[PDB]
RNA sequence: UCCGAUAUAGCGUAACGGCUAUCACAUCACGCUUUCACCGUGGAGACCGGGGUUCGACUCCCCGUAUCGGAGCCA
RNA sequence: UUCCUCGUGGCCCAAUGGUCACGGCGUCUGGCUCGAACCAGAAGAUUCCAGGUUCAAGUCCUGGCGGGGAAGCCA
RNA sequence: GCUCAUGGAGAACAGAAAUCUCCAGUAGAACAAAAGGGUAAAAGCCCCCUUGAUUUUGAUUUUCAGUGUGAAUACAAACCAUGAAAGUGUGGCCUAUCGAUCCUUUAGUCCCUCGGAAUUUGAGGCUAGAGGUGCCAGAAAAGUUACCACAGGGAUAACUGGCUUGUGGCAGUCAAGCGUUCAUAGCGACAUUGCUUUUUGAUUCUUCGAUGUCGGCUCUUCCUAUCAUACCGAAGCAGAAUUCGGUAAGCGUUGGAUUGUUCACCCACUAAUAGGGAACGUGAGCUGGGUUUAGACCGUCGUGAGACAGGUUAGUUUUACCCUAC
RNA sequence: GUCUAAUUAAAACAUAGCAUUGCGAUGGUCAGAAAGUGAUGUUGACGCAAUGUGAUUUCUGCCCAGUGCUCUGAAUGUCAAAGUGAAGAAAUUCAACCAAGCGCGGGUAAACGGCGGGAGUAACUAUGACUCUCUUAAGGUAGCCAAAUGCCUCGUCAUCUAA
RNA sequence: AGCUGGUUCCUGCCGAAGUUUCCCUCAGGAUAGCAGAAGCUCGUAUCAGUUUUAUGAGGUAAAGCGAAUGAUUAGAGGUUCCGGGGUCGAAAUGACCUUGACCUAUUCUCAAACUUUAAAUAUGUAAGAAGUCCUUGUUACUUAAUUGAACGUGGACAUUUGAAUGAAGAGCUUUUAGUGGGCCAUUUUUGGUAAGCAGAACUGGCGAUGCGGGAUGAACCGAACGUAGAGUUAAGGUGCCGGA
RNA sequence: AAACCCAUACGCGUAAUGAAAGUGAACGUAGGUUGGGGCCUCGCAAGAGGUGCACAAUCGACCGAUCCUGAUGUCUUCGGA
RNA sequence: GGUUGCGGCCAUAUCUACCAGAAAGCACCGUUUCCCGUCCGAUCAACUGUAGUUAAGCUGGUAAGAGCCUGACCGAGUAGUGUAGUGGGUGACCAUACGCGAAACUCAGGUGCUGCAAUCU
């Protein structure tokens, strides 16, 4: 027969880890989730209550609603030709805040900093980031540094 | 009734080895797996020959057993019965099914086909990559023209093509000959029973000198 | 399973509305009656020919079934019903579980 | 007279002809399995900042 | 589901609300016969399970289990 | 090959998951009279093998072996 | 509150295992069951108190059509338990353990209706459950047909053919040994490489608006993996006879008893009585003994009608004048 | 003697003989929508009706547990409608009573049909008159057989043939 | 009749499915998907079968077993008040030796249902005006508390407004057809000796598609088609058949 | 049988919701926020501001049903703000 | 800088064996009337801070220590892998092109950092 419960093939997912089983530190617990924020979903197999299924392992979502123990994640779900948005209660444990949220609003900040501060004089920020350009010309010295030839070498056994 | 072995010549399967859900498997007509002077130390033979496969496939534990048997009597009869140690340095532990069908006239009424087609044990079979070590056989350099020939002799058994190389190590040891005769010089090294323990510099002083004392005696 | 005969639960009476001692039985479906709309049309169409009228049902797989509780208030005398998940074996009187005891 | 059971064959490309859409994001969404503690105290608070504003603007 | 019956020593069986209960068989002995069987005398052994009525339950009332017979059967 | 069933003292057969196991025949000892029959008494078991389930496995669960049985049809 | 499995060291009866003490012990144990996850001042073991396995309905996740059921999640408004308290608790540590309409029945509100108007019974309604559909989105359901029928199917069997070649058959490599001695005259184990498609299977591509199935008779051709004949090589070839091998398919390879037989087995002759293919060559070429319609008998099975690669007997073999080939 | 006219002429059917079963007429078997209606019956147990087997000869063994058929009826058995009694304001409900049938108890196989399994044992060996044990309603008797009935099977021996 | 067969003019534009769930459902239907038509609101975006930067998740390949579980070859050194044997022996918590198990450090080989570790490819989110910051208003929620939460007023920051590339217009709705037998190739992979076998995963194709090439071929290579002309080429080729 | 003319009804619709008894749609410029074509004002233009139909999202309000709360009062059990 | 209370990250913090420990603090330690709990004032509870001791716990250090952590042009750009070819190869498989890129091993180094409050020669 076939099997397709709730816990199936989550068998090295909702594993815990290694040398990291028992309790939780408290930082999960107090940390502090506002509506809005984003999350990342990452079940801890230890805290039975308020999992959420193996779908989620892995996905990012945004608060929308908080609990006395649990939080609200709302998350974009592809089912056929479209994306339906779906509506979880986790416990906390089961959630981490993003990094990348927090690492743009400091380039928010930064961004908004260097305006104000080229604005006093008028010179073209250009607060865009750009991809990594093509290395510009150089020179390069053999003072110190002469060539090594090099040559491929024969075939050896080396057993 | 055994079935030839170009059926379970190439690996076509995932690893099936006896376990807890197969339960059910004959045992390898292969149960030796050193022969000769076993016993011996490890400056008593410096020189190796590995008879290595050449090919991706599966070698039947007959197989293994004919081949360690002819070598083992060329090399015996010639050089003697303690003048090498040869080891099979390959395990059967690959179980290769069969789905028996009925070879009598008006089978069809019964075979049931394909239709449960999981298959039985009937053998077991060892799975061999490139460059790797089938047989390894050590001697003196006095005798190396024995074992070449006792293990080009052993390639007849065998499918596929298998190479005879002369290792630069100094016996089943994976040091080099100058390496190991420039660490058995000083006190770095200590016999066993066959193999050899080495010196290393890391640990407590205590055991590295209560052993090893020829090292530190300088 | 075991049940006690007794049990503190919530009771919607309008007086009580609260938590209060029920006594504990079994429910037992109840005799069927005639004059019942469905007994009576089911008769009015078995009378005459044309043999049996309805189904009637043999493919039983089910060798349990539910037991259901009627807990009476003894205040107010409200009775509730609360249903089990199935049992082959089922007992009020409970003579109940020890552990140090040996066999 | 065995079939054939099942195939994930050209569904992506069924699904990629008019498919793989985002649904939508709107301003104000709903407050729908919001807790209703929090839902209750936001209608007053609402219909007080209306009539603040209101009052001020008057 | 309805009616009726039954459950009793190791087996089976009988009984009045004034008995932890008679019986033939099974076994413990004592007896009697050349012996074997046959046979006689004392014993030790049991009221289907749970509640209720009662100066007193095997026995009456209720519930449940098992068995038998006959009747019935709209999820 | 599939399915069903059984495996028990020297032989035949039985068992509530609840004493290192009921009976009968055979064997042995003694008696009666030389032998049978008969009267008394004893001994004999790793419950087919390998695993597990329970406080407890002969029994409860899986595989193998052996004995038996049923099926093996349309062409 | 305590820490388990296990091991070690000790204590009368007491030993391998009774009870007691100590040390070590990251879980190697237990947590109802299947397996996998998870758990150590606990989710385990012992003890205390309890019924939150409660009420009211709503939302969410999984299966998914984003329907239902089932299961689960987090909240809200009550009422409770527990604990010093924080807090936990809406059944089982998590992942399985279950069920529509209609009908019946119970509980609740004691509410609505019985329509000329009232009272009391009865009945029907509202809300929540139970009685079950395991073919588990849920018909009320025994066989046979060899007297058979119809619509269809090459989506699907019984032939050939095709792919494959396990099985069958044939042939190699190697060489432990046999052969008085001697591996290879002739053989050749343990192993291994292959060919063939005259075996049987596997498969189901073609054919069900039909490609006439077994065998034999008749006739032709082809292959060679050569039985004989021609020529040779080798021998454990003195001769004779025999064995192995090569080039060779040019020429031949029979008559009979029994069996429907293919196959087989015997008699005899023979230089020899080799193997095979050609839609398992060949039915508008025959025959029709057998298989395999309908009649009938037996045995076994079946209540029966009837079934049986079980046996027996009886059972219509059509057309060429066309094209091509000859 | 008879039959599948147009694929089966037979061992199939029939037959005489044998046996069983029901019925004494307000009856048995059968027919008919019904009937002051019919066939058997212009009949009467040496008859009619219904079955089976199939001349003669010689025989037709055991089983009534099962399914059937039949026979018995005092009953703490069950058992419909009608009828009876109580309760109720009535609908109605509840009780007792309740024919046949079933069940209870007997018979019947020339009714349907059925009619064992394992061990040991005779001082050459083999076999097993004999014994033990389990078990059935009874355990396949007299006879017969590789038969039109035997898979194994081209069973084994002999005869028939050169085979 | 869920089954066979047939179903009558032209051109133009668009253009599928053989998959999901349910059904006495498996030669059929409903449902969703794929397609068409009608369009509606707007006007370069509340986009993208793509990359980059930042950030998560994973337990396959590989690897490991002198790291846990399990399998596994070989010796070496050790311990028995305590496995089985022999010898000195009366025995001894007594000795000499043999064989087993157990311990220590080593050694050879392995795992779809083992693993410390652990890729490549695929995958989630984000990269700003619905944003950031400052000030102070509402509440019956929350707080020890004008403390917070949410929603706000007012004010400041504009085209380098917050990475690249492209957008062929973006978004939205209604209705309805056919389809629900699939098949092949590369690669991953299950059963099977294997199969032009059976079954899955990703893409691309045939089906529905002609063209040049592969002599010949549904799928391979190349390339996709209005009608014509000229030129250049793909794949494949240049002895003759045959252009070179 | 055409064409032309017409009354009263009837049908759909203008009110829903509850099994039913039955009750029955404005706090407000017929609400607020966000966005919105078009129009208006200033501006050479760029753009800024005002108004903002339709449509979309969202928070509210009103009617009915359900579950509560249960005033003045009264056939003291009716009524139901 | 040491110590205590409450912690954060959770072995660079653990483990084995030794050594040392001013001051203060923690600790062992002393007693059983009361609250309280045990077979046992051993644990738990209460009282004293008095009679004593750093012996242990605790802190730190030592070890060519086991383990753990970090790094490396160590292994190895290896294995493996995405994409491509009318590439090779009877095949099994293998090379090449444009890319990504391990683990073991080897070597080297390290062996708790830190927050709030209080207290200390
Ligand atoms: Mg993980
Ligand atoms: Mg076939
Ligand atoms: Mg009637
Ligand atoms: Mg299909
Ligand atoms: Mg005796
Ligand atoms: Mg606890
Ligand atoms: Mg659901
Ligand atoms: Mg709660
Ligand atoms: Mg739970
Ligand atoms: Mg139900
Ligand atoms: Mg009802
Ligand atoms: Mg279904
Ligand atoms: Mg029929
Ligand atoms: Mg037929
Ligand atoms: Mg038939
Ligand atoms: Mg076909
Ligand atoms: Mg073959
Ligand atoms: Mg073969
Ligand atoms: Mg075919
Ligand atoms: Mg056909
Ligand atoms: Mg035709
Ligand atoms: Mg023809
Ligand atoms: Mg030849
Ligand atoms: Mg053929
Ligand atoms: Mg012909
Ligand atoms: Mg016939
Ligand atoms: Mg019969
Ligand atoms: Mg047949
Ligand atoms: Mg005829
Ligand atoms: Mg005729
Ligand atoms: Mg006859
Ligand atoms: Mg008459
Ligand atoms: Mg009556
Ligand atoms: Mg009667
Ligand atoms: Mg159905
Ligand atoms: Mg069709
Ligand atoms: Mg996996
Ligand atoms: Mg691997
Ligand atoms: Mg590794
Ligand atoms: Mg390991
Ligand atoms: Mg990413
Ligand atoms: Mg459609
Ligand atoms: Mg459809
Ligand atoms: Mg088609
Ligand atoms: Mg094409
Ligand atoms: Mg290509
Ligand atoms: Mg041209
Ligand atoms: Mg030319
Ligand atoms: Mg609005
Ligand atoms: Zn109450």
């Amino acid at each position: 027969g076939k099997s397709h419960g709730y816990r199936s093939r989550t068998r090295y997912m909702f594993q815990r880890d290694f040398r990291k089983h028992g309790a939780v530190h408290l930082s999960t617990y107090l940390k502090v989730y506002k509506v809005g924020d984003i999350v990342d979903i990452k079940a801890n197999g230890s805290i039975q209550k308020g999992m959420p299924h193996k779908f989620y392992q892995g996905k990012t979502g945004v608060v929308y609603n908080v609990t006395k123990s649990s939080v609200g994640v709302i998350i974009n779900k592809m089912v056929g030709n479209r994306y339906l948005e779906k509506r979880l209660n986790l416990r906390v444990e089961h959630i981490k805040h993003s990094k990348c949220r927090q690492e743009f609003l400091e380039r928010v900040k930064a961004n908004a900093a260097k305006r104000a501060e080229a604005k006093a004089q008028g010179v073209a920020v250009q607060l865009k980031r750009q991809p990594a350009q093509p290395r510009e010309s150089r020179i390069v010295s053999t003072e110190g540094n002469v060539p090594q030839t090099l040559a491929p070498v024969p075939y050896e056994t080396f057993i | 009734a055994r079935r030839p072995a170009r059926c379970y010549r190439y690996q076509k399967n995932k690893p099936y080895p006896k376990s807890r859900y197969n339960r059910a498997v004959p045992d390898s007509k292969i149960r030796i797996y050193d022969l000769g002077k076993k016993k011996a130390t490890v400056d008593e033979f410096p020189l190796c020959v590995h008879l290595v496969s050449n090919e991706l496939e599966q070698l039947s534990s007959e197989a293994l057993e004919a081949a360690r048997i002819c070598a083992n009597k060329y090399m015996t009869t010639v050089s003697g019965r303690d003048a090498f140690h040869l080891r099979v340095r390959v395990h059967p532990f690959h179980v290769l099914r069969i789905n028996k069908m009925l070879s009598c006239a008006g089978a069809d009424r019964l075979q049931q086909g394909m239709r449960g087609a999981w298959g039985k044990p009937h053998g077991l079979a060892a799975r061999v990559d490139i460059g790797q070590i089938i047989f390894s056989v050590r001697t003196k350099d006095s005798n190396k023209d024995v074992v070449v020939e006792g293990l080009r002799r052993a390639r007849y058994k065998f499918p596929g093509q298998q190479k005879i190389i002369l290792s630069k190590k100094w016996g089943f040891t994976n040091l080099d000959r100058p390496e190991y005769l420039k660490k058995r010089e000083a006190g770095e090294v200590k016999d066993d029973g066959a193999f050899v323990k080495f010196l290393s510099k890391k640990g407590s002083l205590e055991n590295n000198i209560r052993e090893f004392p020829e090292y530190f005696a300088a | 399973v075991n049940v006690p005969k007794t049990r503190k639960t919530y009771c919607k009476g309008k007086t009580c509305r609260k938590h209060t001692q029920h006594k504990v039985t079994q429910y037992k479906a109840g005799k069927a009656s005639l004059f019942a709309q469905g007994k009576r049309r089911y008769d009015r169409k078995q009378s005459g020919f044309g043999g049996q009228t309805k189904p009637v049902f043999h493919k039983k797989a089910k060798t349990t079934k539910k037991v259901v509780l009627r807990l009476e208030c003894v205040k107010c005398k409200t009775r509730a019903q609360l249903t089990l998940k199935r049992c082959k074996h089922f007992e009020l009187g409970g003579e109940k579980k020890q552990k140090g005891q040996a066999l | 007279a065995k079939s054939k059971n099942h195939t994930a064959h050209n569904q992506t490309r069924k699904a990629h002809r008019n498919g793989i859409k985002k649904p939508k994001t709107y301003k104000y969404p709903s407050l729908k399995g919001v807790d209703p503690k929090f839902r209750r105290n936001h209608k007053h608070a609402l219909h007080g900042t209306a009539k603040a504003l209101a009052a001020a603007k008057k």
